């Protein structure tokens, strides 16, 4: 079960200073990259472009151009309609993509945000405002409403594109998406109480199990802190115990994942 | 507006006088106009490589700064980072034993 | 051949300006152009017995010495699509036809996505459709499956001048894509 | 300048009769025949009522020129050689110029039995909402079978009026069956509207296909309908889906 994202990034400071970023994830790995300093989307991976053929990426990257200068100038103009109400400076940001399950089962979506919160969405066959958005958006939904040709072509990328794009990127990747790549621990400390620390880095994929372990006892003290990525596409997790001085004789921290094949990793306090 | 969280570690286990890469995972911030700066002994290190910023299921923006770097017994190794949630730069340093 | 029109068929695009040309055995009293449409009927452009003629977007010149007559189209239109007969009066008064020449106005396909399509009927067999493809591709043929040739353009169609061919067979369960490679 | 008829189907030794008529009051009435790699080529011409000259191709027909007005040329025992399109045209020496002025048309074809001759079934293929969403961009086709013999005339019908914008037709029908003396053929055509046009449901479109076969005089004894001269259809209105 993989998850498709289209991130976009638009920032307007002033009228005359704007600036848009986009990036694409296949699950936590990332398919492509766009920045407003770069005229064409960027590929990230040997196989980004999925099973298109170049004559039907050409076609959708010159789509998305004509977007971006649109989307700018657009929006640029919606703020002259809704000014004083709306100020600058102004975030916008557009999550879309398509979930994907097994067989032939779907389910798109276009999610925008207006200064960080969930403000509207694509849904069915045109732009709505969704619970708790402001009155004053009305107005701008008529006006996106009102282009019928961008209607058409949101309903044609979420409906029938996406699902069949991330189908054909899941099988031209999955060398990529099912990699395994095995930890590395290692053990520190911090100071009448000490905390001890065990480090895990360079696994793939983000599932792991990591405990201090007193014999075959797991220590319930384990604070498994969030999981952090290594610029590489793995993972990077740390577990601490907090420990009376001279008790962390006989604690070890044990390592379970996939990529192990049944071999947990188990580094001593020494 | 978001304050961001700052997060300094290492890719492989740190041994002296042994080539590294030092990672500064920042998050949850919001403008996503940031300036992020990795010092070795207070001094800009000139070749950071930073990835390209994303956002959460929460809207926050998240971004990541990775630098090559050999630690050594005498040598000190910071995250710097400037947002407008902040009024004067946040630095992290880089504690092996953290 | 005492009428010698050359070429027999010409293919040329939209506001492109072209000429016919009409050789001659001998001394001929006059010359007349026609125009045949796709429906047959012949359509007079031009008689000339001397000189040249200009009517529209057509010009006609007769050089009864030189042995030669030509009929000159600036900026080309679907409509200009059909047969171009000429004729020539010999000795013995005689008005004698040359072969022809068919012409065949082509838009400017800018940005060719060709594709094809499955059609289902009307009432309760099924159509495929290859359509939306250059000036410079050729449809095949073969042997139960049926294959059309790129079609002709309606001579007064204004829009939608996309060039196709149709497939059908008496099979069925047909496979739609194993039609046009 | 007028003909009559201006399409006929007759027997291999049948009596066949074309008729031309012209108002303009021209001396001269001439009869041609136009086949590939020949255009026109005369058969009879005419100075006068009363007078008739064999043209370049006379072998097998006779011309008669009662009147001024009227130029006819009579096919005593017709062979399918004689398969062809007959144009007619009169000429004034009176406004002392060469040229000529040509009649509509008539197209004749000469078969062995009168029993082969067949009208068109026709059928309209609604376009495929693959194509609908890709193009944005809607063709309907229609595909008229088993007729004979080969010449039909189809047009498309958008509510009630007959439209050219959008209409892309076969030059020529092809044989269903090669490998037969007699085959029957098929002629297909395009309508290309947008998308929307198609997707609404108080649009309906007809294309209409002109069979030329027998007329009233000629005997039919067959169980079937006589296969004349006649228009057959076939419709599809708009659907949103
Ligand atoms: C990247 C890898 C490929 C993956 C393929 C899968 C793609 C699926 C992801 C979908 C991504 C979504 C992108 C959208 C596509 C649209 C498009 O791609 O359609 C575009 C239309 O852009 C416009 O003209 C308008 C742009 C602005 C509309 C954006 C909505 C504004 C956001 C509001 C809601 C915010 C409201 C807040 C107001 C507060 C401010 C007031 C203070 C471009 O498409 C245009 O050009 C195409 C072409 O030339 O080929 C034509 O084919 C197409 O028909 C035409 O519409
Ligand atoms: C894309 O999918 C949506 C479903 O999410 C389709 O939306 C329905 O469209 C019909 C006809 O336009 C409406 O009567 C329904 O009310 C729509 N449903 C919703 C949830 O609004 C849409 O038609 C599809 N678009 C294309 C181009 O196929
Ligand atoms: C617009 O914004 C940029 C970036 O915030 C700033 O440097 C520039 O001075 C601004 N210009 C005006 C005219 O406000
Ligand atoms: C983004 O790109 C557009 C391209 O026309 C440019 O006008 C704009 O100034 C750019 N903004 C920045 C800050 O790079």
């Amino acid at each position: 079960n993989y998850t498709f994202r289209c991130l976009q990034m638009s920032s307007f400071a002033n009228r005359s200073w704007s600036r848009t970023d986009s990036v694409v994830w296949l699950g936590d790995l990332q398919t492509h990259r766009w920045s407003n300093d770069s005229a064409t989307i960027s590929f990230t991976k040997p196989w980004s472009q999925g099973k298109l053929s170049n004559q039907q990426w050409e076609k959708l990257q010159h789509m998305f151009q004509v977007y971006r200068v649109s989307f700018t100038r657009d929006i640029q103009e919606l703020v002259k309609m809704m000014s004083p109400k709306e100020d600058y400076p102004i975030e916008i940001q557009l999550s879309a993509g398509c979930e994907m399950y097994p067989g032939n089962a779907s389910e798109s979506f276009l999610h925008v945000a207006f200064q960080g919160k969930y403000v509207v969405r694509f849904w069915g066959t045109s732009w709505q405002t969704v619970p708790g958005a402001p009155s004053w958006l009305d107005l701008p939904i008529k006006v996106l409403n009102a282009d019928q040709g961008t209607s058409a072509t949101v309903q044609m990328l979420l409906n029938d594109t996406c699902p069949l794009f991330v189908r054909g990127l899941l099988e031209a990747g999955k060398s990529d998406l099912e990699k395994q790549e095995k930890p590395v621990a290692w053990l520190s400390s911090v100071p009448g109480h000490r905390q001890l620390v065990c480090h895990v880095s360079g696994f793939y994929p983000k599932p792991v199990w990591v405990m201090w372990m007193r014999g075959d006892q797991e220590q319930q003290g384990t604070h498994r802190g969030d999981f952090l990525p290594n610029a590489d596409e793995t993972w990077y997790l740390q577990a601490t115990l907090d420990v009376e001085a001279g008790e962390e004789a006989g604690l070890a921290c044990r390592v379970k994942h996939s990529s192990l094949g049944g071999q947990d990793i188990i580094l001593y306090w020494g | 507006q978001k304050t961001p969280q700052i997060q300094v570690y290492s890719r492989h286990p740190p041994e002296n006088g042994k080539p590294n890469i030092l990672n500064c995972y920042v998050t949850q911030f919001h403008p996503p106009h940031i300036e992020i700066q990795m010092l070795k002994n207070g001094k800009k290190i000139p070749k950071v490589e930073m990835s390209d910023m994303s956002f959460s299921k929460d809207w926050s923006f998240y971004i990541l700064a990775h630098t090559e770097f050999t630690p050594t017994e005498t040598d000190t190794y910071a995250c710097r980072v400037k947002h407008a949630s902040m009024a004067e730069p946040k630095t992290v340093y880089w504690d092996r034993d953290m | 051949m005492p009428v010698e029109q050359n070429p027999p068929a010409l293919s040329l695009y939209e506001g492109a300006d072209s000429g016919l040309r009409c050789n001659f055995s001998t001394t001929m009293k006059s010359v007349q152009w026609f125009q045949q449409n796709h429906r047959g009927r012949l359509i007079t452009l031009f008689y000339l017995a001397q000189g040249t003629k200009e009517n529209g977007r057509l010009k006609s010149t007769f050089n009864s010495k030189e042995r030669y007559s030509t009929l000159h189209i600036k900026d080309a239109q679907l409509e200009d699509s059909g047969t171009y007969f000429c004729a020539a009066v010999n000795m013995g008064y005689k008005l004698t036809f040359g072969t022809g020449t068919s012409l065949l106005v082509d838009p400017n396909i800018q940005n060719p996505d060709p594709a094809v399509y499955q059609l289902r009927d009307s009432k309760s067999k099924s159509v495929c459709l290859f359509t939306d493809f250059d000036s410079q591709t050729n449809v095949s043929q073969s042997s139960d499956v049926y294959i059309t040739d790129k079609c002709v353009l309606d001579m007064r169609s204004m829009d939608f001048k996309s060039n196709s061919a149709v497939a059908w067979s008496n099979k069925s369960d047909f496979a739609c894509a194993n039609a046009f490679n | 300048v007028t003909q009559s008829p201006r399409n006929k189907v007759a027997v291999t030794g049948g009596k066949v009769t074309l008729s031309c008529n012209q108002t303009n009051n021209h001396n001269n009435m001439y009869w041609y025949r136009q086949d590939t790699g020949h255009g026109l080529r005369l058969i009879h011409y005419s100075y006068g009522a009363g007078s008739t000259e064999k043209g370049d191709i006379p072998d097998g027909y006779k011309a008669s020129r009662p009147s001024q007005e009227n130029f006819s040329l009579i096919l005593e025992l017709a062979t399918p050689s004689q398969t062809s399109v007959y144009f007619c045209a009169s000429g004034d020496p009176q406004g002392v110029s060469y040229e000529q002025y040509f009649g509509p048309g008539t197209r004749l074809t000469v078969l062995e039995d009168l029993k082969n001759v067949f009208p068109p079934e026709v059928a309209v293929f609604e376009p495929s909402e693959a194509e609908i969403s890709h193009t944005q961009k809607a063709t309907l086709v229609c595909l008229a079978t088993g007729f004979y013999p080969d010449h039909v005339e189809l047009s498309w019908w958008v509510n009630g009026k007959e439209v050219h914008s959008g209409v892309c037709t076969d030059p020529q029908p092809l044989k269903e069956q090669p490998a037969l003396n007699d085959s029957r053929y098929a002629l297909s055509s395009r309508l290309r509207v947008s998308a929307t046009f198609w997707q609404n449901p108080r649009n309906h479109f007809r294309c209409q296909v002109q069979f030329y076969g027998l007329s009233e005089n000629d005997e039919w004894t067959q169980d079937r309908a006589k296969p004349v001269t006649q228009i057959v259809s076939a419709e599809a209105w708009g659907r949103a889906d």
